[PDB]
């Protein structure tokens, strides 16, 4: 019900979790909490979760291929402006999952792909290195 | 205008007439062009409107938007 908010209200103007089909299981991080004994994810900097739910309806409007241009300006404004919102593991997992079940064309595909790889994924690497030793 | 029951009624008789068999030449060369993407946006339309979800129409949306493409060149 957020895309219908969308469509009369702007992004500057909302500003003064967001992940549709997010579970334990279909999350790269998520999955290792109940098996591995990995840390619980934590408390980022709702100053985030319009972030998501606004990053993944453009993510899915990317996908019927009408103005792909338009979406492409405005995920490429939300990574120049908020570049820490592309940190999060598990919204990687959600648009993973939304490519693996969709039909994305193949740049399109490409530079969704590519705004995540100037990511860290800090703490599930230490979290990996503490279940390690 | 974010009208799906409008575009529905728009569409829906254009797969009505095309269910009904391809009678000429160049309908039948229609068919074995277009048949299978004008069949599969109709399945993930229906797949929408027993379960409503924007999931299900982009898909259906973009496959017209190509059938749109290659029949306007
Ligand atoms: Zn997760």
């Amino acid at each position: 019900s957020f895309h219908l908010l969308r469509q009369q209200m702007s992004l500057t103007e909302i500003m003064n979790t967001g992940l549709q089909e997010h579970t334990d299981d279909n999350c790269l991080y998520c999955v290792c909490i109940e098996i591995l004994g990995f840390q619980p994810s934590n408390q980022l900097s709702m100053c985030r979760i319009l972030l998501r739910k606004e990053v993944l309806r453009l993510v899915i409007n990317l996908s019927s291929s009408v103005s792909t241009k338009c979406h492409e300006t405005g995920l490429l404004t939300i990574k120049e402006k908020y570049p820490q919102t592309f940190d999060d593991i598990c919204l990687y997992s959600e648009v993973s999952h939304l490519l693996s079940h969709c039909t994305f064309r193949l740049p399109c595909r490409r530079f969704i792909q590519e705004l995540f790889q100037d990511v860290q994924f800090l703490q599930m690497h230490e979290e990996a290195e503490a279940v390690l030793a | 205008e974010r009208n799906v029951k409008g575009m529905f009624e728009v569409l829906e008789p254009l797969h009505a007439m095309m269910e009904r068999g391809p009678q000429t030449l160049k309908e039948t060369s229609f068919n074995q062009a277009y048949g299978r993407d004008l069949m599969e946006a109709q399945e993930w339309c229906r797949k929408y409107m027993k379960s409503g979800n924007v999931k299900d129409l982009t898909q259906a949306w973009d496959l017209y938007y190509h059938v749109f493409r290659r029949i306007s060149k």
